[PDB]
């Protein structure tokens, strides 16, 4: 639907469980685990293995086309190598608990470029509508219970069309904008 | 021909072989919560604690709405095979169900993805029914006897003409004696579901509700005296009377109407109460007072007083 | 608007009030009970008539279509 | 001869719902009669 | 020998369309017997031994292996079933316990008065061997957390029946103000188990129930009041008219003649 | 997984086809054939794509490896990609250098697959060959001979109209 | 009412509100089932016999609306709270505009109540903040004066 990707930085590891906390406070049950997985190439391009989307690959580029392909596009990635710099300095993968709460599917964890576990994530995707940035308002209040002080103001991934469907490809443009500030800092 | 209808019935009977066993396999391979039981040709089952289904090959009571159902939906069981759906509509792809592969490249979700592939079967998809086809009976019945039974307020039952298996829809529209123009008052849209009944109130209240017949018949009589204190409001609005003190849940319910010397009345689904105040107060008893029915005979006394 | 219903409120009490008093010593609103009741089942049988003809009618049709295959 | 049985099917089930529309609309006026049924 | 042939063919043929797994046949020539494995998951073995006879080691002339298996199922099952009433019997001598004929059944009744909703349905599988319980609420996941602990030992089933009775009158409050305004919920965040509603109308104000089992399988609760003194009192003289005066309903004419009175006690204490 | 396929091609003439249609349709099992109408084209950066468009079923690309019996058999991995792939692609590097549309009727079996068409040339379609061609495309992973050999009793069940082998 | 006049009556619905699309199938037996499309929002599927709406199943824009084939699928709930509710608020609320005598005015008075619901997610409610309680934003309008107070606020 729509989601505001967003991360929230001593004691980090203890930041997730007091984060968790929070939420648990408000009440939302464990459905599952989701595990988000970036990797990285040269030429440059990401192709995001997201979780919840089981087939779905995401390749994606820093601002340009992107396409959704089923889990087998990775098969023609490894044996398409050749050609270009395949697993080219690091690949961060996120794994995290899955705490969805009364359709809004919040989920957090703790952002690991294998083994380092550096930061943390949230996901705050909001299922019931596609129609995101004309209807941004609604996330804001969830958030503001959940995390203290620090609201993303904007996600800033929409371009504001007349009519604007989400889905959810842009939500993987996202959550890179979030992989490269950690990538770029620590 | 001669030959043909031999034939038919040679057809019929393999294909009927085929159903018993694929319900005689499902039966005890899986569980649902549910004792199945195989015999010879019968295998008994208990989708309700109050029912038992006899779903037994006879070789050589019945609805044949359940019976008939099986032959169509093995139907869909072969169907799902060899179908026209499982070819791609690109020329060069593996063959598969093509909801099915257009779902993993457009980021279909965990849940929906999953939900398709588990379909139940025959066993289930027929138990389910048979769990919805007499549960609709009970609260059928009951809809129908209560009518009967209750002539004070009317109950009344528009009942959908499209309800498929696993769901029925209702209508009804508890009116008074005959007045349906001056009092109009709830009227909830019942769903029958596999499980449990479903309903809608009017003021906007969702009950979920029980599956047994009982708890269905004590929703309407609380309903019922409900709408006996609605008929002092409704009356109230159009009366020369001024409203005072509602109480709309205590479920019984107490209203109170001024005139321009007040009667205030309590009526729950075991008190049935009014009174008339004047001025200290004393008990009214229709067993005496006026004819037909609650509201006219409300109605008349309200035009005894003033 | 407010003087229509309240003169019209206070015009129908008035029959209102006749009409219990008229209720007890004759017969008539008993009379009205025998007529009631039976034109109600007079349209009772009425309903089903055009039952029976429209049911007829498709069972009828449906043998039809039964005798063709 | 697949085709032909087919049209009988088709033809069979445009009958036959027609026959449930109309006890539809049958069904609806008289259900509302024994609800009116005055003290019975 | 040819009957052993056709109950062998038979129950080979048998194993093909039912038991795939659940039976396991071993058939003997040196001794002409043959055996049925029923319950491979766990103990019942039933065997055919050349008169004619079968020995179960926890009448065959109708000669049907299918009828036979059920029969002799169905029997290893009640004594299963007895035996849990046995144990059934040990938290109370005074129980009400039903089994049922027809097919295997332990619909035990868990408080004062039932519905046959509140009784949980025990009935085991004559194919599988397994304990199955089955009551209408209890939210899916945990019968199934339940089912499955007390099914490999029947011990297990005596301190959980314990907390069904707390679980059935915690959802039996929640049915009664369904159709009242109200929002019944379970622990909830402070700024025995006890459950409460907040009310929609007037939120500010909270009723609350705790409640516990002084005889057998009765558990009795109290009122309380705990709203985020005025109008407490005049609650603990209505406890008493209560008290002079199902109980279910009795907390339904509480709660929506409490709801009435605090709006219009609200506004005396505004006018005041 | 991966899986490398076993196909085999061969034409058949405009006046044999009526004559193919009705061997192959009564031959296998299927209801009611479809006229598959796609719109494919080639990539090269070497690694050379297709992707297929066929007219509202997403863009399916495929990759064939060079050929490693009876049969035919290259490694290949088909992905489903959603639309606006072609643009993708060419942010790639990847360039077109023709495009093709195929046009015809496909009719399956138990496992392999069975598909009549002919190559349209794209400037506006004209046709290149007169003949149309047919291939038994069979996708299994971790191929073994025991796929390829069912293959070998169904060609030549198929061998009087038109004989096909792999090239 | 006969089958022509049902389709004129709903055509000229569609003209009233620009946002609204009405789709007439009517894969049944003269019961239109229309389907109408909020804008992007929000999804619903009605049936109705002769020209009285009975029932209204809304289904958000992100689920799928037929099974298998151009089967409308009326049954199938939202697999979402939010709209679920609505389920209920427009089956409970389709009844209070239902005027016995005339037919034109109780479609029209429905669809004024769902043209108003296109501002969902975007209108706090008159007595509490825009999110409520529980996980479903205002998912009530009143019936004349077009408020946004949730459920539970009356
Ligand atoms: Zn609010």
């Amino acid at each position: 639907g729509v989601t505001c990707v967003s991360q929230m930085p001593k004691s980090v590891q203890q930041t997730v469980e007091l984060l968790t906390r929070k939420l648990e406070m408000l009440g939302a049950e464990k459905q599952g685990t989701f595990c988000v997985d970036c990797e990285t190439y040269h030429t440059l391009m990401y192709v995001m293995h997201n979780s919840e989307y089981p087939l779905s690959c995401f390749a994606l580029f820093e601002n340009g086309p992107c396409l959704i392909a089923d889990t087998n596009f990775d098969v023609l990635m490894v044996k398409l190598k050749g050609f270009f710099q395949s697993a080219k300095a690091s690949k961060i993968e996120t794994r995290g608990t899955r705490y969805q709460y009364c359709d809004f599917l919040v989920k957090v964890g703790t952002v690991t470029m294998g083994p380092s576990a550096r930061g943390i994530s949230v996901e705050v995707e909001y299922g019931p509508c596609v129609v995101a940035s004309d209807c941004w308002s609604l996330l804001l209040e969830f958030l503001q219970s959940f995390l203290g002080s620090h609201t993303p103001g904007a996600p800033a991934v929409f371009g504001n069309r007349h009519d604007a469907v989400y889905g959810p490809a842009d939500t993987m443009v996202q959550y890179m904008e979030l992989f490269n500030k950690i990538r770029k800092q620590q | 021909p001669h030959w043909q209808t031999k034939l038919e019935a040679a057809q019929n009977v393999l294909l009927c072989k085929e159903i018993f066993a694929q319900l005689s396999r499902e039966a005890v391979q899986i569980k649902s919560q549910v004792p199945h039981i195989v015999v010879k040709n019968q295998i008994i089952s208990q989708p309700f604690p109050s029912l038992q289904l006899s779903i037994s090959l006879c070789h050589s009571d019945h609805l044949y709405v359940l019976e008939h159902n099986l032959h169509l939906l093995i139907r869909e069981f072969h169907k799902q095979t060899l179908s026209s759906i499982m070819m791609p509509h690109p020329a060069s792809a593996p063959f598969g169900h093509k909801r099915m592969r257009l779902s993993g490249p457009q980021a279909f979700d965990k849940n929906e993805i999953n939900s398709l592939q588990s379909s139940e079967g025959l066993l289930e998809k027929i138990i389910k029914q048979a769990k919805h086809i007499f549960l609709r009976s009970r609260a059928a019945a009951t809809i129908d006897s209560l009518a009967s039974r209750i002539e004070d307020p009317q109950i009344q039952a528009h009942w959908s003409n499209i309800n498929d298996v696993y769901e029925s829809s209702v209508k009804v529209l508890i009116t008074s004696q005959g007045y349906e123009q001056i009092c109009k008052s709830i009227q909830l849209q019942l769903n029958i579901g596999v499980e449990q009944i479903r309903v809608v109130h009017r003021d906007g209240r969702v009950i979920t509700l029980s599956y047994q017949e009982q708890e269905l018949q004590d929703f309407l009589l609380s309903q019922m005296s409900q709408h006996q204190v609605h008929a002092v409001q409704q009356l109230a609005k159009v009366m020369g009377w001024q409203v005072l003190s509602f109480s709309n849940h205590v479920n019984a319910s107490a209203i109170t109407v001024a005139s321009p010397y007040a009667i205030s009345v309590r009526n729950g689904p075991e008190s049935g109460s009014k009174i008339m105040v004047q001025f200290p107060f004393k008990e009214v008893q229709w067993n005496k007072m006026e004819g037909r029915n609650f509201v006219y005979k409300m109605e008349l006394l309200m035009s005894a007083l003033s | 608007q407010k003087f229509l219903d309240i003169a019209r409120q206070t015009e129908c009490f008035f029959l209102q009030k006749r009409l219990q008093l008229s209720v007890q010593k004759p017969e008539q609103v008993i009379k009205e009970d025998v007529s009631e009741l039976r034109n109600e089942l007079q349209r009772k049988d009425a309903l089903v008539q055009k039952h029976l003809t429209k049911l007829r009618h498709w069972q009828q049709v449906l043998e039809d279509i039964n005798v063709q295959h | 001869r697949n085709q032909q049985l087919r049209t009988l099917q088709e033809e069979c089930d445009r009958k036959l719902i027609t026959l449930r529309d109309e006890i539809s609309i049958d069904l609806y006026e008289l259900e509302e009669e024994y609800y009116s049924s005055s003290s019975s | 020998s040819l009957q052993l042939e056709v109950l062998h063919s038979q129950t080979l043929m048998l194993i093909r369309e039912r038991w795939g797994d659940l039976v396991q046949v071993e058939r003997y020539h040196a001794g002409k017997c043959l055996s049925l494995s029923v319950w491979n998951q766990q103990v019942h073995k039933v065997t055919i031994k050349i008169p004619l006879q079968i020995f179960h080691d926890p009448k065959i002339d109708h000669l049907s292996i299918e009828k036979l298996l059920i029969d002799s199922v169905h029997a290893r099952a009640h004594q299963k079933l007895q035996e849990l009433k046995a144990i059934l019997r040990g938290f109370n001598a005074n129980e009400n316990s039903s089994i049922e004929t027809a097919l295997p059944a332990l619909v035990v009744p868990i408080l004062e008065p039932c519905g046959n909703s509140e009784c949980l349905h025990i009935f085991v599988d004559l194919h599988s061997g397994m304990f199955q319980l089955m009551l209408y609420g209890l939210d899916q996941a945990t019968l199934d957390d339940m089912e499955k602990s007390v099914n490999d030992d029947m011990k297990r089933i005596i301190p959980w029946i314990q907390q069904l009775k707390f679980w059935l009158g915690q959802q039996r409050c929640k049915q009664s103000i369904k159709h009242l305004p109200t929002i019944s919920s379970e622990t909830l965040q402070l700024s025995k188990n006890k459950l409460f509603i907040k009310l929609t109308r007037l939120p500010q104000y909270y009723i609350v129930v705790e409640m516990l089992e002084v005889p057998n399988k009765p558990t009795q609760l109290s009122y309380k009041y705990y709203f985020m003194s005025p109008a407490m009192a005049l609650l603990l003289q209505q406890f008493k008219e209560n008290i002079q005066d199902a109980f279910n309903k009795v907390l339904a004419h509480f709660v929506a003649m409490c709801d009435t009175n605090m709006p219009f006690v609200g506004l005396r204490l505004e006018l005041s | 997984i991966n899986m490398m396929e076993y196909l085999l091609q061969g034409s058949v003439l405009d006046h044999s086809l009526e004559s193919l249609i009705h061997r192959l349709r009564g031959l296998c099992d299927n209801m009611e054939p479809e006229t598959f109408l796609d719109h494919e084209m080639v990539f090269l950066l070497p690694f050379v794509l297709r992707a297929r468009r066929s007219m509202g079923a997403p863009w399916h690309l495929r990759y064939l490896g060079q050929p490693e019996r009876h049969a035919l058999v290259r490694n290949c991995v088909d992905i489903a990609t959603s639309e606006n792939l072609t643009d993708f692609l060419m942010e790639m590097g990847f360039r077109m250098d023709h495009e093709f549309v195929a046009k015809g009727h496909l009719f399956r079996k138990g496992i392999m697959k069975i598909m009549v068409y002919k190559i349209f040339r794209i400037l506006s379609t004209e046709a290149l060959s007169l003949s149309y061609l047919v291939e038994l495309s069979v996708v299994a992973p971790a191929g073994q001979d025991m796929v390829s050999d069912d293959m070998k009793n169904f060609a030549e069940q198929l061998k009087p109209l038109v004989h096909l082998e792999k090239i | 009412l006969p089958p022509q006049y049902v389709d004129d009556v709903i055509s000229r619905i569609d003209r009233m509100f620009p946002e609204m699309s009405i789709h007439l199938s009517r894969p049944n037996g003269t019961s239109a089932m229309l389907l109408v499309t909020l804008g992007k929002v929000l999804k619903v599927i009605v049936v109705m016999r002769s020209l009285f709406i009975d029932r209204t199943i809304v289904k958000g824009y992100n689920e799928n609306v037929y099974t298998e084939d151009g089967k409308l699928d009326i049954w199938s709930k939202s697999n979402y709270q939010v709209f679920q509710k609505v389920t209920d608020h427009a089956t409970t609320a389709l009844l209070h505009y239902q005027l016995p005598q005339m037919p034109d005015v109780v479609v029209r008075s429905f669809m004024t109540w769902l043209r108003s619901y296109i501002k969902l997610f975007q209108a706090p409610c008159q007595r509490c903040g825009k999110f409520l309680q529980d996980g479903l934003p205002p998912t009530w309008r009143d019936f004349r004066t077009l408020e946004a107070f949730h459920d539970t606020c009356r």
